[PDB]
């Protein structure tokens, strides 16, 4: 059995045949010389993290203050215009004119628009008027609707006025409390249509305040049958009217009150918790007798907890019963004598039981009474409780006219991830002489204006930062308004099983890897205090395959106007960047000559990053034609750059020649090398090149350099990086592509570190194998692995066929045992935005758990004994010097015919984490400081059952 | 209180209280759709 | 019992599913003689429970006696006749 | 089939339902030689 000395000696001759080849074929030292040879075509500039955040935060504040002025202008006019309405009841003669959307009329006349297609808008829109959306379950032409369609016609002038001042304005919509929504600009509405403006997340937050809701469900015997099905559906539809700022819990009672789920107290009612409550509600049975005294005492006790995090706001109890005889007068006097809790009572089902006590409990406690006799009445009755909650808000006056911003959600008109402003509109008719005050305690509606996140991304440029640097903003709840990992997909819960209304609320600790320091940083941004911190963490790569440890510098400041906090993740070696300063014409024209598509025969195949170089230039998302447009534009235009930035073009043009000089001076000397298949260079400017043009068809990497997985991993590692190919016929990558190597160039201009590009070569697997023979033995096993346990080449003629595959899926016995020796650490994370094929009860959103592996200890000489049971298999492991590779040699599997369960490193569809215990120690959060409830002037003299 | 097994509709010819039971017995006595009431009573105790 | 036993057990579901096509199901032909369910996508096979949930059928002596007693009182005899017209052929059930 | 329908009505099974189904506003089968364009014509008030 070979000793450790001879194995290290054989390894020393192994990496020296790879490092030297990569150091010479790629020309990493030649590119360093080229950058340092000139030192005058560009200039190094400081990248102060503190300056950037205070500047980017101000720009976001100004953008969100331009939108607030548009809401105040709209809300003020609607209150003024509505007060001058007459409420006529005959529209046959003087019909109202409007454009009803979702169409191809007793008292209305339609409008046929022109609908020119527009940029920054996925649909055909018209700015001449405003469209109107009337839900299917509401009949247009009723007296209420037509009256609302007349006085709202004065908003179209204000719609045009706002768009004149700020042409980059998205949908402006007025959500009427009567159901109809009028939005601008007019665009046709997008199966049946179930849209209702009053149930939208942006409407609900402006119609009321956060609430400490609690639901009482009658599960006594008399509710068995149809009326239990209605009760379960009504509870489910009522949970859909709660947001992340509202706290809910569901309890039942049948001769004994108990919780229906695992929570036992109020929870945040986010997307994950509502899914648990809905499952618990949908699994209840009716049995026993009714006791209202016992049920209400339980409800009042959970609203007095105060050990747990709540909203400290509207406290409401909703009773889902059918009928009864007990009034529970003693319970109400004992618990709420001062009417601090509102009680909303529902009479669900078709029955003839006594509704007297149910109606009495409602208005004796500042509540309201609702009837749900059929399925069609569920949706309209579970959303009408926001009129009662909005009574104290209208009595506040101007103190309640504050602009709020929702969570990130997918737009209902196919626009992407957006956020919406919000401002309620009051009914102030007859308020001049102050005598009516009868129906003047209900809001007219809610105004909203959309701010796309792509608009936010334009205010935080990232091209002067390294590919490892980025911006991110955090909501007071903790969710990320802006983040690289945030994707335009709904966040999933559980596992889909079959026999986009919810917001995309991604927590900060879920977007990236969780850490003890990052928890403290997250808390410091929530409570709005600026600061900075540098520290060392381990960073997941672009793909879920590798983890590398690096240094980062988190700088955060709060946005003054809003409640958001903006942070900048600027790594080391990124505080300085190259600023191109070229002014001479012929020295700029020659650089552009290399980008001609017909010049690839001597400069190599060339890609260019589809950045927003100039406004009239348009991206094509394929780069087959984008390169044609780019180089036929710069010549077909004056070099003064009249309407587009020279900074983003001077970088790409200067880097065009810096890589160009490498090809002829060093790469062209070696036309072909024995062990090298392709040579590539990727540059911060946004260009990549491949010298062998016939091998340029195998470049599947994204043209945008900032999104390249290998680029970001190479900057962090001081040594060379080996990237394993994909498996299971994931395109051509097995033998015709090769093994990728990378090494980021490092330059020192004036003692400052810069990493402007990465260079590498594709190692030929066929020639690499010949370095082991210089084979297929049944006595000993030899494999090579990278940082992450992926096979790169072997000597068994079956291992090499399964190339680029995780070691745990081909030899779990040694792989599982290796982790115990602490050679390979690992971290498990959940991906809340991922689609997977549903299991037995298309694709649906689901949570997938990802794991990655990395080197744990810095020591290289590893040895041990693998005891699979009733036998043994000695092994020795050596890590290649100055390379992320590890060489491990073990006795062949023929001696020990054992095979444990394979250790899979892939996206495992999991339902975790369990939320029954996250509520016990919830993440820190800060609630809204506004609270509009319990106004003494509130009327609440209408029970709701007196008129029903 | 045993005809609550459909969960999709409410039956009118039941035995929930005395007037309704009396009406149901009268209807069976006249022989009009007594088979429907018999089927409901059979399903109320399991099934076929 | 002798003439027709277990023949009202074949309605038309959808394509490779356990969900019946129409909300008022009626049996198909037993051997290509009775009603044929011809819709957009519909093939009919066994496994159905029965017309009245399994209460009205002739696949047992108790079931046959109950069905005969129901028919002898002139209450719902046409329903059974039509169900047998759908399931079995068209010429025998009217005589019975 | 007409005689069977009359026997069913004599038994009194759903005779009023057929009577309602025989009112004028009924669709005609696409086999009678009716005037093109109009097909909801067969049926008469004689049914009652
Ligand atoms: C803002 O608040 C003002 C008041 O503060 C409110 O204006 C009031 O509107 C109502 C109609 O909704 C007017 O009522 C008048 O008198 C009776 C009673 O409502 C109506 O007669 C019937 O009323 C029932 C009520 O449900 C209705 O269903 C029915 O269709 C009516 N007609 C019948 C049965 O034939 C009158 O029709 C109605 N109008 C008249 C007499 O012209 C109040 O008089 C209005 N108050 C004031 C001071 O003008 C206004 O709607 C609120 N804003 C919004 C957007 O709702
Ligand atoms: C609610 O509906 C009402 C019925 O149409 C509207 O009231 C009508 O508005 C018309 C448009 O201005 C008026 O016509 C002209 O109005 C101007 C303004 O003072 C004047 O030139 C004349 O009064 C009039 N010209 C004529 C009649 O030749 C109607 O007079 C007016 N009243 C009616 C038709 O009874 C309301 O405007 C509408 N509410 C809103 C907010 O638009
Ligand atoms: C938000 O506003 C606060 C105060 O209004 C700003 O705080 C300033 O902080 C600097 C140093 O950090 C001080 O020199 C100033 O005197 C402070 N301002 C005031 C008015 O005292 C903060 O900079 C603002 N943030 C942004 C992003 O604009
Ligand atoms: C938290 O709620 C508990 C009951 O749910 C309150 O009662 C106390 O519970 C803790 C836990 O053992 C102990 O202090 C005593 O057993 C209880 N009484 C007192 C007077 O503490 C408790 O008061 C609530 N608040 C806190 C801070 O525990
Ligand atoms: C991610 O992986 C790291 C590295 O394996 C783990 O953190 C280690 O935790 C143990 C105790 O639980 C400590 O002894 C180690 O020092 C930690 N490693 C460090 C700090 O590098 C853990 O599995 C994950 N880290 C988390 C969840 O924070
Ligand atoms: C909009 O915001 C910008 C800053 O982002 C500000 O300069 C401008 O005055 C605002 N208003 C308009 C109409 O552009
Ligand atoms: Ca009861
Ligand atoms: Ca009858």
């Amino acid at each position: 059995f070979p000793s450790a000395v001879t194995i290290k000696s054989w390894v020393d001759k192994m990496q020296e045949d790879l490092v030297t080849l990569a150091k010479t074929a790629s020309g990493v030292n030649q590119l360093v010389d080229i950058y340092e040879k000139y030192q005058d075509l560009y200039t190094v500039e400081p990248n102060n993290a503190r300056q950037l955040v205070e500047i980017a935060a101000r720009d976001i504040e100004k953008l969100l203050s331009n939108r607030s002025k548009a809401l105040v202008r709209l809300a003020l006019e609607a209150e003024k215009v509505q007060a001058a309405h007459q409420w006529r009841e005959d529209f046959a003669s003087n019909e109202v004119v409007y454009y009803n959307a979702k169409d191809d009329e007793p008292g209305s006349q339609r409008i046929k628009p022109v609908f020119i297609e527009d940029a920054n808008f996925g649909r055909q829109i018209s700015y001449q008027h405003a469209a109107v959306h009337i839900p299917t379950d509401i009949y247009e032409g009723s007296t209420i609707v037509l009256n609302e369609l007349n006085w709202t016609s004065a908003l179209d002038e204000v719609f045009k006025k706002n768009r004149e001042e700020d042409p980059s304005l998205l949908w402006q919509v007025f959500g009427s409390a009567t159901g109809l929504a009028r939005y601008y600009p007019a665009s046709p509405w997008v199966k049946i249509d179930l849209y209702d403006v009053r149930r939208r997340p942006w409407y609900i937050q402006g119609a009321a305040s956060p609430k400490d809701m609690l639901i009482l469900v009658d599960v006594s015997g008399s509710v068995s049958g149809l009326t239990l099905k209605l009760i379960r559906t009504s509870v489910s539809e009522m949970l859909e009217t709660l947001s992340d700022d509202d706290f809910v819990n569901v309890a039942s009672f049948n001769s004994n009150a108990q919780d229906v789920s695992c929570f036992q107290h109020l929870v945040q009612a986010n997307v994950r918790n509502k899914k648990v409550l809905k499952d618990a509600v949908n699994n209840i049975t009716a049995k026993g007798i009714t006791d209202y005294k016992k049920g209400f005492s339980f409800a009042f006790e959970q609203l007095l907890n105060y050990n747990v995090s709540r909203a400290n706001c509207n406290k409401i109890i909703m009773l889902f019963t059918d009928g009864g005889e007990e009034r529970a007068q003693e319970i109400f006097n004992k618990y709420n004598k001062d009417k601090k809790v509102r009680v909303f009572t529902f009479s669900v089902g078709q029955h003839n039981y006594d509704r007297g006590p149910i109606q009495w409990m409602a208005c004796e406690n500042k509540g309201y009474y609702y009837e749900i006799p059929s399925i069609g009445a569920i949706r309209i009755n579970t959303q009408e409780y926001l009129d009662v909650l909005g009574r104290p808000m209208v009595l506040a006056g101007d103190k309640a006219k504050q602009v709020q911003w929702t969570n990130v959600y997918l737009d209902a008109l196919e626009l992407g991830l957006v956020i919406t402003g919000t401002l309620p509109v009051f009914n102030i008719t007859g308020q001049f002489e102050n005598k009516t005050n009868l129906k003047n305690q209900l809001i007219l509606g809610v105004m909203g204006v959309d701010v796309s996140l792509e608009d936010i991304k334009r205010l935080t440029p990232r091209f002067t930062l390294c590919p490892n640097g980025y911006y991110f903003a955090i909501d007071p709840n903790g969710y990320v308004l802006l983040h690289p990992n945030l994707q335009p997909k709904p966040i999933g819960v559980g596992i889909p099983t079959i026999n986009s209304q919810e917001p995309v609320t991604l927590d900060f600790l879920d977007a990236e890897l969780e850490n003890d320091i990052k928890v403290e940083i997250r808390n410091k941004m929530i409570d709005g205090e600026s600061g900075e911190k540098t520290f060392r963490t381990l960073v997941k790569s672009q793909d879920e395959r590798y983890i590398d440890k690096g240094n980062r510098t988190y700088t955060w400041t709060p946005v003054n106007g809003t409640d958001y906090s903006l942070a900048l993740v600027l790594p080391t070696y990124s505080f300085y960047y190259i600023k191109a300063k070229l002014e001479e014409t012929i020295t700029q024209a020659r650089y552009s000559e290399t980008l001609k598509p017909d010049n690839f025969e001597e400069s190599g195949y060339t890609f260019i990053a589809p950045r927003d170089y100039c406004n009239d230039l348009k991206i094509s998302d394929n780069n087959t034609e984008f390169l044609l447009n780019f180089n036929e534009f710069i010549d077909r235009k004056t070099p003064n750059n009249p309407s587009c930035n020279a900074d983003l073009i001077n970088r790409v043009l200067l880097d065009a020649g810096f890589t160009n000089e490498l090809v002829q001076n060093y790469w062209s000397k070696q036309k072909n090398i024995k062990g090298v298949k392709a040579r590539f260079v990727v540059t911060d400017g946004g260009i990549t090149r491949v010298y062998p043009k016939e091998a340029g068809e195998n470049w599947q990497e994204n043209p945008e350099t900032y999104e390249d997985s290998f680029y970001k991993r190479s900057l962090d590692n001081d040594n060379y990086v080996f990237t394993a190919p994909y498996f299971n016929k994931s395109g051509p990558g097995a033998y015709e592509s090769g093994i990728m190597v990378s090494k980021a160039v490092e330059i020192y201009i004036q003692g400052k570190l810069l990493k402007p590009a990465v260079v590498g070569i594709k190692i030929d697997v066929n020639s690499w194998i010949e370095n082991f023979t210089k084979r297929n033995s049944d006595v000993m096993d030899c494999v090579i692995l990278d940082d992450g346990g992926f096979l790169l080449m072997a000597n068994h003629d079956d291992y090499t066929n399964q190339i680029g595959r995780f070691f745990g899926e081909i030899d779990p016995s040694l792989m599982r045992h290796l982790v115990n020796i602490s050679v390979y650490a690992f971290n498990k994370s959940y991906d809340y935005q991922s689609v997977c094929e549903p299991g037995a009860a298309s694709k649906q959103s689901c949570i997938t758990e990802q794991t990655q592996y990395f080197f744990d200890n810095d020591s290289k000489s590893f040895s041990g004994v693998l005891d699979c049971g009733n036998c043994s298999r000695i092994f020795h492991g050596e890590k290649l010097m100055n390379t992320n590779l590890i060489f491990i040699m073990v006795e062949s599997k023929g001696t020990c015919p054992c095979d444990t369960r394979l250790l899979i490193q892939a996206e495992q569809t999991s339902d975790g984490p369990n939320p029954c215990d996250m509520v016990k120690q919830p993440r820190y959060r800060k609630g809204p400081d506004v609270c509009f409830d319990n106004n003494v002037l509130e009327d609440y003299t209408d029970c709701g059952g007196v008129s029903g | 209180g045993k005809f609550n097994f459909d969960e999709t509709q409410t039956k009118r010819s039941t035995f929930d209280n005395f007037p309704q039971a009396l009406l149901t017995v009268f209807q069976i006595l006249t022989g009009e759709d007594w088979n429907a009431v018999m089927y409901d009573g059979i399903m109320a105790y399991g099934g076929p | 019992l002798e003439l027709f036993i277990g023949k009202m057990h074949k309605t038309c579901f959808f394509a490779d599913s356990d969900i019946v096509a129409e909300e008022d199901p009626a049996p198909c032909a037993f051997s290509g003689n009775g009603r044929q369910c011809t819709a957009n996508g519909t093939e009919c096979r066994s496994g159905w429970v029965g017309p009245n949930g399994g209460i009205t059928n002739f696949d047992n002596f108790a079931f046959a006696m109950l069905t005969v007693f129901q028919c002898i009182t002139m209450e719902g005899w046409t329903d059974v006749l039509y169900w047998m017209n759908d399931a079995m052929g068209f010429e025998l059930p009217w005589v019975y | 089939q007409a005689v069977l329908l009359l026997f069913r009505c004599a038994t009194g099974e759903a005779w009023q339902e057929i009577m309602l189904a025989c009112l004028p506003g009924k669709l005609c089968d696409p086999e009678s030689d009716y005037n093109p364009g109009e097909e909801y014509t067969c049926g008469s008030n004689f049914a009652i």
